[PDB]
């Protein structure tokens, strides 16, 4: 199906001594492949997926060069945003950047992204046309003017429509064994009696990749969201994900309820019952 | 790969 | 400033069986700012060999992390994750429950 490459960048000022804590991570789909941490000893961009290790010394030198240039930019930004917002030297503050490209099943440009936050709030984002900007406030309007003059949008659109999608295609190919493999949910159902009259049924989905999944309850063939609980999809830690959804039902009536599971790795949707 | 261009200061 | 409280899930990687070299996870998400304290606990006592993931964040800018340690369940020993964050006045301890 479709794929994506995203880079996430977090910088956190340290007041009193020295530079910001800076962390960078790269993802293809739901798989992390690269990282830089300003506090690690190596001071190099580091592999996190075996298929990136195929890439050689020059790639790593260049990715290190650029991720350090990103962190300096962020250092300057934290200083400038402090002024912009009339803030003190004492507060710790955060900048966040995200960028990336999405591609359809054919692997052709669908969508590009570039967005920036200060203390967890929208600051400035590239609009979907990749030609103009959403500046959340007057500080970000100033930033917006500066980036229009310096034609940031035209530079990023070229990376996003061009470079980003070319390197994703190469990553997909090199990492095919895993990146182009879907792992279907291992499903099962559990039962718990809260009291003499009230049961809880829980429908589990495990070991699936990618993370996108849909889990729902039906009653007598109709959707039931009332008295149901859904957990956030969570990483297992081995590269796969887990979710469950649960419904509370009258004791004895467990056979009216069915769990429905939808995922890319199933050629058709699954239905589960409590036997 | 990371963007080489268009990461400017605010 | 917006300070968002962490959501916590505590769970094992594979299904819970006494005698098998599993992994205990504490997934924290939805919090801002990124400074956070997370301890995995064995019988109330803090575990030492605890690793965590590289910091990232969701579309709404909220951060997430996975802590985990290699571990092995029992009927006796009990597990939990302990979380402190600016939004928290007392540390939140969430007990592990092999059925969730």
């Amino acid at each position: 199906g479709s794929h994506s490459m995203r880079y996430f960048f977090t910088s956190v000022s340290r007041p009193g001594r020295g530079e910001p804590r800076f962390i960078a991570v790269g993802y293809v789909d739901d798989t992390q492949f690269v990282r830089f941490d300003s506090d690690a000893a190596s001071q190099r961009m580091e592999p996190r997926a075996p298929w990136i290790e195929q890439e050689g010394p020059e790639y790593w030198d260049g990715e290190t060069r650029k991720v350090k240039a990103h962190s300096q930019t962020h250092r300057v930004d934290l200083g400038t945003l402090r002024g912009y917002y009339n803030q003190s030297e004492a507060g710790s503050h955060t900048v966040q950047r995200m960028y990336g490209c999405d591609v359809g099943s054919d692997w052709r440009f669908l969508r590009g992204y570039h967005q920036y936050a200060y203390d967890g709030k929208d600051y400035i984002a590239l609009k979907e046309d990749l030609r103009s900007w959403t500046a959340a406030d007057m500080a970000a309007q100033t930033t917006k003017h500066k980036w229009e003059a310096a034609h940031v949008a035209e530079q990023l659109r070229a990376y996003l429509e061009g470079t980003c999608v070319e390197w994703l295609r190469r990553y997909l190919e090199n990492g095919k064994e895993t990146l182009q493999r879907t792992d279907a949910p291992k499903t099962h159902m559990t039962h718990h009696a809260v009291s003499d009259h009230e049961a809880t049924l829980r429908c589990w989905a495990l070991s699936f990749y990618p993370a996108e999944i849909t889990l729902t309850w039906q009653r007598d063939g109709e959707d039931q969201t009332q008295d149901t609980e859904l957990v956030e999809t969570r990483p297992a830690g081995d590269g796969t994900f887990q979710k469950w959804v649960a419904v509370v039902v009258p004791s004895g009536q467990e056979q009216r309820y069915t769990c429905h599971v939808q995922h890319e790795g199933l050629p058709k949707p699954l239905t589960l019952r409590w036997e | 790969e990371l963007a080489g261009w268009g990461i400017l200061t605010v | 400033m917006i300070q968002r409280t962490p959501k916590i899930q505590v769970y094992s990687r594979h299904p819970a069986e006494n005698g098998k070299s599993n992994f205990l996870n504490c997934y924290v998400s939805g919090f801002h700012p990124s400074d956070i304290e997370v301890d995995l606990l064995k019988n109330g006592e803090r575990i030492e060999k605890v690793e965590h993931s590289d910091l990232s964040f969701s579309k709404d800018w909220s951060f997430y992390l996975l802590y985990y340690t290699e571990f092995t369940p029992t009927e006796k020993d009990e597990y939990a994750c302990r979380v402190n964050h600016v939004t928290l006045s007392q540390p939140k301890i969430v007990k592990w429950d092999r059925d969730m």
